[PDB]
This record gives C-alpha cells, structure tokens and sequence, in this order.
C-alpha cells in the first residue's frame, strides 16, 4: 500500500496520466480537476497504489494541501511543452511542498514527451523564444530541487510509459 | 443595500443520507460565508428535524466514488484567526458532503 | 460513406456513444459538446461513417442546424434514466427535425440502459413519480414519432452495444 | 487479498474473462491455457485479487489441482452456448472440487451470455436438439451443486459484466 | 455610459494561417455583435495588411481536427431581417476559425 | 481505399501491430497466423485501409503469394530484437516480393523497438554476438533494398506508434 | 500396405451453405492429395445431392469474417505440371471454404 | 530396439539463473520419464558444475511473470506408489523452471 499525490500546474497532464494508468482511458478534452483518487495495482512484490489527483489551480490552494497527509511520495509534474510549468515547479510547487510536507520524498515527472516531435508545438515554442524541456534538463531540474528522481512519459502515445513511471515510483517508496 | 466585493451567496449541499448511501442525497441550504461549524449545525438541523452535535462530527467533502477530504474551522490551511468557511475551501454549489462521526 | 447526426438533450449520452464507437474510450466526466465529428468504419459491405455530435443545449440552437445538411439519418437520442428527455424528443427535437430536415430518416436511440438495474437511479425515479424508459416504451415512442427504428445501448457497460447500434444504423441507410 | 481459481471445460471462456478483467483485452483467438495468474484490484473496502486460470483439458489433470491450495473460492465456469459444459460441471468438475478442495466455496459462472442472441449459435443448437443455458437454469444448477451463487456475463460484449462478477465474488469472500 | 442588457464585447478569434495549417493561428480582435461580413473584413485586414474580399470567402468555425461549419450573414438559422452575428451563433472567445475560398 | 500486405518472419510482430491498429488489443501470447484481413480507417483525406496479415512460415509459402494481388504496398516487417529477421528480409522476403510483386512499393517496418531498453533482451543478444537493430540501421537496410521508407514502432508500448506507421504508409500510397 | 513418406489423409472441410451464410456449414470429406477440381466435385456432390460444374465455381478458403483467397488447380504458386492440391496450399482439417460463382 | 507405447524422450528445461533473474535461462537436458528428484539432480549438476542437494530444493514450474507451481516426487496428484515424473505433470519442452530453497 503506497500513497502518491500528484501536484503541478493546470493542464500539465496529471489527470491524463492517472486515467491512463488506472482506467485505460485517455482524456483528449481538458476537464479541470478539484481532487480525485484512483486505485491501481502493479508488480515490481505486489503493490496497491492510492493515487491522489489535485487541481493545479490557485483557486484550490486551500483544499489541495489536505491531500498531502501521510503520502509516501509527491509527484511534482510539469508539461515538457511549456517551460513556464518548470518555473512553477521551482517556485510555487517547491514552496508549497516545503510548507506542507517538507520531509516527503519528491519525484519530478515530465508529461507530454510526445510533443517534442510535434511540428506545431515546436513552431509555437520558437516564436516564444522557448523550446521543449529535454530529458537531460529534467534530470538537472530534479538535482536542483532535491527530487529523488526525474521520470517522464506520454499519456497520449504510450500507456506503458505511464505504467513504468508508477512502477519506478512504487519501487522508490518500498526502498 | 450594498453587495460585498466578494459576494455572499446561498449554496445547496447534497448531504449523503447516513442510514443508507444508495438513498438520494439530502439537500441542505447553506451560505458560502458559513464557517464549517455553522455548516454542520445546518446539516444536523435538516438531517435530524440525542442528536449528534456539530463538534461530534467531521464534514467530509466527497469527489466521485472514494476521494474525500475533511473540512474544519481550523486546520493547516487557516490564515492566522478567521474560521474556515465554504468559500475558503471553494466548496461548489451542489457538492456532495457527508457527516462522519469523529 | 454514411453521414449520421446525433441530436438530443444535454447529458443524454451522445458523446459517450461516439467516443466508445470511434475512440474506444468512455467519458466518465461530462464535457458539454459544441459540435464535433468522428469517423468510424464497420462491416455490415464496408461502410465509412461520418458521425456528427451536437450540443443538446438551447444555447447552440443557431449552430446545430447547420450540421443536418446532407445527413443520411438523424439519430434522435434520449436518456432512458430521465423521462423528461423523452418529452423533449416528442416536442423540441421532433419539431427541430421537422423544421430543418423533415424528409430525413430518424432513428430513435435510448442511452444508458445499464441504469435500469442501478439501485440509486431506481430510488431517485421512485421519489420523482417516474421510472426508467423500457425497451417496449422505446419501440412505442418510435412508432408515435415516425422513427424508422428504436435501438438502445449502454456506452458505459457495453462497447459492443454501441457497435451494434451503428451497424444497424448503417444497414438502414444502405437499404 | 482474495485468491480465486477458475476451472471449467476447454474453450468455455475462463481466460477471456481474466484478460478482460485484468488486462482490458479480449482474446478473439483461442490460446489453450496451461496455468496462469492475474492480479486485479477493485472496490466493493479495497480488495486485491489473485486470479488463477487453469486448463480445462484432461491433459493437465495432474497439475491443475496444485492451483487449488489456499483459495478463497473456486469459480466453476461453463459456456452457456454449450450445455455439454454444464454436464461436465455437474460431473468432472464437481468431483474434482470435492476430491481436492471440498470445503472451499464454489461460485457457478456462466460465460458468453451474448450468444443467446446470436443467430448462427441458435441455429446450431436447434440442429443438435439443444438450446442455450438460461439465467434461470444457471440458478437451478447452482442450487443443485451447492454453489453459493450463480453469476454470468459476456467477456466479448460487456467488460463491466466481468467486473461485476468479480466484485460480487470479492464481496462473497469478505463476508 | 450604459451597458446593454445583452452586452457587447470584444473577442479574439484564432484564424488558421492559410499558407500553412501547422503554423500558429493568427489572433484577430472582433466584436460579438459583428456580422459575419464584418468578421471576415477584420480577418482580411489582419491577415492581409489583389486581396480577397469578404464576399469571396466563407468563414469556417472549426472544432478539433475535422469538424467545421460555415457561418454566413444569412442562412437557415436567420430570424426574419437581422444579419447573423458571432453572438447569434455563440462563437466563443479564442475559437479557431478559417477563411476558405467560396 | 488502400490495400497493404504485411510480410516477414514468424513472431516478428505483424499480427500484434494490426491488432493494435484495428482492434485496440495487444496479443501477449503468440498465435501463428495463416492469413487474415483487417479494416482500419484514419485521416492523413479520409482513407480506408484493407490490411492483409500473412504467415511468416515457410509452411504457408504456397498460399501467402495469393495475398499480394492488387496491393498498393507491401510492408516488409522485421523484429529489431532479432537480426536474423533482417537477414530474411534481405534474402527470402526480397526474393519473394521480386518473384510475385516486383513493381509494388515496399515499406521496411521495424517491430518491437521497446526491446532496445529491455535488459534481458540486451543480455541475450550480447551472449549471441548480436545487438538490436538500430533506427539508423533500419534506414540503411531500406536504402539497400530499394524500400521507399523505413518506419518503426512498438505495438507493445505505443499504440500511437502503430497509428503513425499506417498514417505514413497511407500518405505514401496516396502520393 | 505401405504408407507414403508424405502421407495422404482424409480431411473434412466446412463448406458455407450458399443459400444462407448464418446457417451451419456443411461438412464435406476430401483427401489432402485431392486437386482443387476434385475438391469442388466433392463439394458439389455433397451440396447438390442444373447443378453447377466444378469449372463454373471458384473454391474460396475463408479465415475469420472477411479474409479469403481463391484456390485453383493452376496459379502463380504452381510448380511446373502438378495440379494444385489441398496439401499444396496446406488447407487444414475443418477449414471453412465456400464455392463462389466465377 | 523397441519404442514404448508411451514414448520416452529428452526435453530441455530452461532453468532460471538463481544469481540474477534477468540473466538468460540455463538449458538443462532431462528425460520426460525422470522423477522430480532426478530432474533436480540434473539441474544441480548443470547449474553447479557446498552444493545444494536435490532434497534441499523445490522444483518450480513457471508460467509468464508470476504464476508458478511446485512439482515434487509425491503430492496430492500422485497415483498410489509411482514417483511423479515430468510426463506425469506434462511439463513441456523448453518450460521455464526454477530451483527454490525449501
Ligand atoms: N500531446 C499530449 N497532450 C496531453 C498529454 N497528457 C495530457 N494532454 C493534454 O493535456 C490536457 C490537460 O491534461 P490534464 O491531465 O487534464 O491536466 P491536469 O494536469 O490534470 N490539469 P488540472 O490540474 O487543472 O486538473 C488534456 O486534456 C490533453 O489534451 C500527453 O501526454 N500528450
Ligand atoms: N450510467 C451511464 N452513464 C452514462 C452513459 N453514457 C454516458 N453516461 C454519463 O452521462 C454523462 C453525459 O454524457 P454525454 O455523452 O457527455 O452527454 P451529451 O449527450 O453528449 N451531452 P451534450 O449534448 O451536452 O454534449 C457522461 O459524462 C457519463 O457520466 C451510459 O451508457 N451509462
Ligand atoms: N461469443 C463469445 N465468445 C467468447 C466469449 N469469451 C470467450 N469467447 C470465445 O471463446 C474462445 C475460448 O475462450 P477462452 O477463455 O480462451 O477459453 P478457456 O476457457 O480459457 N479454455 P482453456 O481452458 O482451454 O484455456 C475465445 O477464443 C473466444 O473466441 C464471450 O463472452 N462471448
Ligand atoms: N516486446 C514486444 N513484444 C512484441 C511486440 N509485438 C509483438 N510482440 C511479441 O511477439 C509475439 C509474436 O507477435 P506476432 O505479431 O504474433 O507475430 P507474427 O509476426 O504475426 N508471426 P506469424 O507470422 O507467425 O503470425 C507476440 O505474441 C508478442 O509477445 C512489441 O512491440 N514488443
Ligand atoms: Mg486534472
Ligand atoms: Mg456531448
Ligand atoms: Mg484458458
Ligand atoms: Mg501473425
């Protein structure tokens, strides 16, 4: 039994990951979360995961912290196609985790890796003086934060990539 | 009569019937500026027309099948000392809530 | 090549059916449609279906009629757990179809048949002096309307039930 | 944690059910099982299910009994489209369960209920002086055997029907 | 200055770049009370700073990958004679639109 | 309407790709094909694909050629984890294509790219004086053969990777 | 009596009922060394106890719902001149076949 | 030399490397008429060219990732007293097996 709480900016891909992991179902259309819980099971050692999905919105700053209680890890998520979400990770999310659960292990999770090869995303980033967050950059950001690991995937294109994130997360919590 | 900058409004909460979950929820009219204690009092008045007291119960905010969080007058989210209200937590109109024995 | 347009009240289950048919994906969370198009293929004779999803809301009364053009059938949908949606079918939807595409064949489609065995739905209907629409009632309503057939299913519990609706719809359009 | 072992004739639909439950995947093509184990999780109370799939073949009469050990229930499966599999249930399977795990609760499970409306199956049964096993017949067979319950579903057409079998099975084992 | 009962507001439409679809959409400021002709004029002014004329083009309202409907000043949805506007069709802020040669 | 025929060695991953594309279903267990046909639809331009799956076995050398008729492309498949299947591509499959459909465009398709990061596969290849076929190697092999393109994916871990192979295949056939 | 190195055996083919597909298939006993013409003759004898002739029909080997291939005495798979047999194509016992008018 | 009615044959078992599971399995030649004790002896001879003894270990027959059953000379499947063999359990050629400390 392992409790993981997912936090990170709005639309960064948290609910998409949990829906793929727990429901085998990808949400093309964005539905803003308030809070939710999923249950998944996987083998690393059978492990039952209780997965807490939270809103990335400031609107819910007062209820989201109530989800951190007794969590084995926080999954700090960001959208590799939007570097502003890495800024939030280093600032808003780091600060919130440190305010509410400072001793809890943090895993840094990149979402939407498929968008690294998406022409229109690439063109948009270029017009914004930006680029997609790379894997190497994710690892560096994890080091800077004190996150235990950087992991990434694509809920949209790789169901197994999401399974592997949570298998690895489960293994880190059991050791 | 003047309206607030951040306005007060009535909300209906759908309270789970404590005797049987699969029964229809019980609608309870509350104010967004109600403290969690005042909310519990209103649910107890509506759901118990030997009654439990507000202090004997926790207010649970439910999402879907399993997810739930306990709301209280004071907790780690309180700004130092205003009592927490529904608007503090941003509880939406028609949210499913439950009263659970502490 | 067959063009089907789905119409019916808000939350009646139109988008859920198309997502199950075309995307193999069920939407637990309600996202209000504006309009959308799906493509599916099936064998009855290979048939390509262009499926138009429309909003059930009065809000979109001015754009939804633009979807009716050159449709081979209109699928008039209702929610078997909410008899008010049958009332709308006989009134709002009949009238709209007659105003915009009176010569187009109409198929009457019941959604959410699984809720006939759902205890909490049953209890709610009883407190409202209502009951679930039955299959026999669907057939009768279809007769009253002049719909060519009554078909029903459950997007939530039976992917094949949705496939069978569209297979039957495709066959009616080819004959 | 609940251990369920599935037994019943070859091709009766055991592996199809477990694949739908545990893997969200239906096997159109018959692959004969030797033995296998699946893990699923569901809510009734979180329950972890260890599901043992066994060969229905006499070929494996010597290894299949090794699977019965410490099982919370045996799911005795038959194919509603083939009454000979009900004969095996009352004879081979009853006898094997009584020889190897006589005190273990047995749930009687009908598979392939969708074939009750399949024209070609119906025509074949008629030419064989047979008919599909009905729900009412399943209940009667369960009574005759001393099975705790009769449950049925369709792995092919209803993923939720399989979920509901195991939810009910899990509840019977917890009470 | 008084506001309407049904208020007028500016909206941005994201117009597909006609030369290449995968390029970023072009934002065009319009009014919800703009007729479809006025909308097309504004898109043509913004997207062509030999220009096509408003009457040479259809306004397409896009949803997702493939779904699209043509909006015009007058069609089967017109109430008899007000010219159709964005608010008539309820085109939302930041909707994806395209100009397609008739 | 586009007809594609898949050929390549036994167990190389042809049926797994078609099942993922057409059925949204991955076959963990190997079922040897004789021949089969799938229908899929996708947008590049709506395209209907008739997909012919063939046995990689010499056993069926006499029936498989009957599948080549009027095909718009042959998809010559190999298993990136087994370089012997690249040898067959350059020898058996090249020769068969040249004997039966020499003027038909050929697409070179690598299967099971996920096994490039699979520890046990890597260890096995090392003990065999082998290694996984790389993307760069696939491109080179395609050049050597006269194949129009090299494409690769993972039926096991990426449903979208298979979609993208066939989208690209459909586009090459339409131009 | 000696058996061949590559042995001859009887097989049953399940022939689709031509009048209605959803009816049970008709079992027809054949030999693996039967030429496709001899197979068609046997199906015609069994399925027509004005009959079609072997040369008027194609033998179709069916797999699942839609996939099918035509088998003939001579085609691109013939080795130069042995007539093609069931064993040539490796048609399995209980394979579904159909006779279709040329 | 005469062959049995039910013939004896050699089989290869793929034994899991005990030091690391992700390493290639170790092939061990055995007979289908070998008792489980004789099978364990052969695996121990091949996998340990302080050795464990046959009686110190259980033979595990593995299927896929997690499923496994223990095979022994005598158990609930024994017919009364022939020692259980590979052919008794119908262990197939190239089955994955493991030796696990009792
Ligand atoms: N290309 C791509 N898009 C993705 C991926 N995951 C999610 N998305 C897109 O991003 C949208 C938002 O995802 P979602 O998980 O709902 O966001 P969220 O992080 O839960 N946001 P919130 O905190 O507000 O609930 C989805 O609707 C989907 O369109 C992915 O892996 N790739
Ligand atoms: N029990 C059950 N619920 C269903 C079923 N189909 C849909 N629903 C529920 O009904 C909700 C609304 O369905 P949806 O198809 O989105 O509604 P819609 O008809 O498209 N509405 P709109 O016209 O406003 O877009 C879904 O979010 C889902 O929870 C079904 O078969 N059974
Ligand atoms: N119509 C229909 N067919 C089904 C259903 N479930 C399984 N089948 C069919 O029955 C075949 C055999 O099913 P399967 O579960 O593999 O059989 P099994 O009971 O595990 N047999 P074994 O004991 O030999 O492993 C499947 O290949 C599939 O074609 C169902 O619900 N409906
Ligand atoms: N790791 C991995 N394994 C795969 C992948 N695709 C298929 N496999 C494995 O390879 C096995 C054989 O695949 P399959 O497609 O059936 O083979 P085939 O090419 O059709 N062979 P045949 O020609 O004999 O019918 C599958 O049973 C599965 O276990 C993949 O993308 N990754
Ligand atoms: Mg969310
Ligand atoms: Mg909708
Ligand atoms: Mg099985
Ligand atoms: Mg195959």
């Amino acid at each position: 039994r392992c409790k993981l709480v997912l936090v990170g900016d709005v639309q960064c891909g948290k609910t998409a990951m949990l829906q793929v992991l727990a429901k085998d179902c990808y949400p093309e259309t964005y539905v803003p979360t308030v809070f939710e819980n999923y249950t998944a099971c996987l083998e690393t050692q059978r492990v039952e995961l209780s997965l807490w999905d939270t809103s990335g919105s400031p609107y819910y700053d007062n209820v989201r912290p109530l989800c951190y209680s007794d969590s084995d890890a926080v999954l700090l998520c960001f959208d590799i196609s939007r570097p502003e979400t890495v800024d939030s990770a280093l600032k808003k999310w780091r600060t919130e985790i440190l305010d509410y659960c400072p001793s809890t292990r943090v895993l840094l999770i990149g979402c939407k890796t498929d968008l690294r090869t998406d022409l229109s995303t690439l063109m948009e980033l270029s017009h914004q003086k930006q680029a997609p967050i790379s894997y190497e950059q994710g690892c560096a950001i994890a080091k800077q934060l004190g996150a235990e690991i950087y992991l990434e995937g694509s809920a949209f294109t790789s169901e197994k990539s999401i399974h592997s994130i949570f298998r690895t997360a489960s293994m880190l919590c059991l050791n | 009569l003047i309206r607030q900058q951040i306005e007060y409004k009535t909300l209906i909460l759908n309270c789970v019937n404590p005797d049987n979950e699969n029964s229809p929820e019980i609608p309870v009219k509350v104010l967004n500026c109600d403290t969690i204690t005042q909310v519990k009092e209103k649910i107890l008045d509506a759901v118990y027309k030997q009654r439990p007291r507000a202090v004997d119960m926790d207010l649970e905010w439910r999402q879907g099948r399993i997810a739930r969080v306990v709301l209280q007058d004071e907790d780690i989210t309180t700004k130092i000392k205003r009592l927490n209200t529904l608007m503090h937590y941003q509880v939406s109109d028609r949210s499913v809530v439950a009263l659970v024995p502490k």
